[PDB]
């Protein structure tokens, strides 16, 4: 809204009457032929490719 | 009466000398000190702006531009005519410095007992530093002097305390501005109710006070604010800096401060070192933002004295800019001065040997702060 | 073999008491320092010079005020740091001094006071 | 086996699971007859 804050990045975790929860996720841009390491809900540690 | 208009310090005139004294929990070797530096870039949080004697404030607020007179007593011997020749060669007016010929200079003569089978001591002759009578004050110091600056040091001594507050009469009387700069000695740490006792008057005296974050706790309750630094959400951060984890900056609210407010008080600063400078008027408070790099030259870092660069930077801007009590913006970028004076203060070993000059601190003010911000 | 590098020994409060208790000949020397001080450092190096000197004539000994911090308190410690100079003569009071003195002054007090 | 045995009595985070990771506030946080009433109806 006009009269509110900017979202962060994330996924709504919890939904409230007035109030929402987000779980931080960054987004990463990725072209057509890129490949992905790693399947859905793979655990990546910091550094990982 | 020259420019920029005289400052007068109150106390006792020494080399080095660091009064507060808590206990950290992390130690180096007790015997090789090379390894001592490790404490100085990952320093106890009441030493990170270690305050020190008054003539450290004086000295250091010559150098940045301020002229200055000490107002104390040293003895006849060779180590009083050393101190009193390094103030000389500062260019601090010494006229206001008494001579004791009967005097050993910082020489104390004290008593030992084994009162409950422990090892006491109690005074059997105050140095000449905390023997200055009322009679020997030089009133014309008192009369030209816009500041008159004095830490909690002399009120260990019962002939300093009683010196003191006529000194602060005639300061009072002549229209200067005076200047608590708080820097709590060892014993002054024992008890809260204690302590405030012991300063309430010369509190209430104070048009312009400087305390530590550490000291500023201490004073009103220690365990309360431990406990809320130590607070951790559950379950989930109450907003997306919180989550970041960073150190704790909090700002005390002008109700937290009002036990220790009164009428004649002009302006309250709280010092993080040289992180943070709050600052609280009686119609606005706010917070400058500073920064600290010892990390920068580990070799020849050593905070001490750092505390007595930014009360002379204040004073400094105090005097020459009388608007920064009723401006926001004004005492804003007036502080930030401070703030640099305070960076460039931990840079060298030594105190007075590290002390920064003007253009020195107007440079790198420049430097770390955005154009916008000066 | 090997000589130590570091003469002045480390004393806790109930150590310094026998010694003060106990009977002395030589002058007695007490540094209070703590090892976050930056000026101790310096007061450090001033000390292990002044044993050189006062080989067997004096005893130089220091405490640390992080391990006997209720100790330097009722001893009048108001800073640091600061140097007691006891007299082997129990009926003379001991010196207090406060700050980064000169070498020469210790000498002074050890050889006219001490 | 216990009796083959060869101190005495008398003298945040939530787990996510499927691998497992921990879910705390350092990645989650908050942005902000008689009249009826919610209860048992037997």
């Amino acid at each position: 809204a006009k009269k509110e804050p900017y979202l962060k990045s994330g996924q709504v975790l919890i939904v409230q009457r007035d109030s929402v929860v987000i779980r931080s996720a960054k987004p990463y841009l990725a072209t057509p032929g890129a490949k992905v390491h790693g399947h859905y809900r793979e655990i990546l540690y910091e550094g990982d490719t | 009466y020259d420019d920029p208009p005289l400052v007068c310090c109150f106390g006792a005139v020494q080399k080095e000398f660091v009064p507060v004294v808590r206990v950290h929990d992390n130690p180096m070797h007790p015997d090789i000190y090379s390894q001592w530096k490790m404490l100085q870039w990952d320093p106890p949080e009441f030493g990170r702006a270690p305050g020190g004697p008054p003539s450290n404030v004086a000295i250091s607020h010559v150098r940045l531009g301020g002229r200055a007179a000490f107002m104390g007593k040293v003895g006849g011997d060779d180590y009083g005519e050393e101190l009193v020749l390094m103030m000389n060669k500062e260019r601090v007016q010494t006229r206001g410095v008494k001579f004791d010929e009967g005097a050993s200079t910082a020489c104390t003569r004290v008593k030992i007992k084994f009162e409950d089978g422990k090892m006491k001591a109690e005074t059997v002759k105050e140095p000449p530093e905390d023997s200055l009578l009322a009679s020997e004050l030089n009133l014309a110091v008192l009369k030209e002097a816009r500041i008159f600056h004095f830490n909690s040091e002399v009120l260990t001594s019962p002939t300093m305390e009683s010196t003191l507050f006529k000194a602060i009469q005639w300061s009072k009387k002549f229209g200067g501005l005076i200047f608590f700069d708080l820097n709590l000695p060892l014993p002054l740490w024992r008890s809260r109710n204690e302590t405030r006792k012991l300063i309430k008057k010369s509190w209430d005296e104070a048009n312009i006070i400087e305390v530590s974050q550490q000291e500023l706790e201490f004073l009103l309750d220690e365990e309360y604010y431990e406990r809320r630094r130590n607070y951790t959400p559950q379950y989930f951060a109450e907003d997306f800096e919180q989550t970041k984890n960073r150190r704790d900056y909090y700002h005390y609210t002008p109700e937290e401060i009002k036990p220790l407010w009164h009428d004649d008080l002009k302006l309250l600063v709280v010092t993080d070192g040289t992180l943070r400078l709050h600052y609280y008027t009686p119609k606005f408070d706010g917070v400058v933002v500073g920064t600290e790099d010892v990390l920068i030259t580990p070799f020849t870092c050593d905070r001490t004295g750092s505390g007595d660069a930014v009360v002379a930077g204040i004073m400094r801007k105090l005097t020459t800019c009388p608007e920064m009590f009723e401006d926001q913006d004004v005492l804003e970028r007036q502080l930030r001065f401070a703030v640099a004076a305070g960076i460039i203060s931990q840079w060298t070993i030594g105190a007075v040997r590290g002390f920064p000059t003007e253009s020195a601190t107007q440079n790198l003010k420049e430097q770390v702060y955005v154009p916008s911000m000066w | 073999f090997v000589r130590e590098d570091y003469l002045v020994r480390k004393l806790s409060a109930q150590e310094l008491q026998d010694l003060v208790k106990g009977e002395r000949k030589v002058p007695l020397i007490v540094d209070f320092y703590a090892t976050w001080c930056g000026p101790c450092i310096l007061m450090a190096q001033e000390l292990e010079m002044l044993a050189v000197e006062y080989e067997s004539n004096a005893m130089i000994v220091k405490v640390d005020t992080d391990d006997e911090y209720e100790f330097a308190r009722d001893m009048q410690v108001r800073g640091l740091p600061t140097l007691f100079f006891i007299s082997p003569d129990p009926s003379k009071d001991a010196i207090r001094t406060e700050g980064l003195i000169p070498l020469q002054m210790m000498r002074d007090i050890i050889d006219n006071d001490m | 086996r216990k009796r083959n045995n060869p101190m005495n009595p008398f003298y945040h985070g939530t787990i996510r699971m499927f691998s497992l990771l921990i879910l705390s506030s350092s990645n989650c946080f908050r942005i902000g007859t008689i009249k009826n009433s919610s209860g048992p109806l037997g």
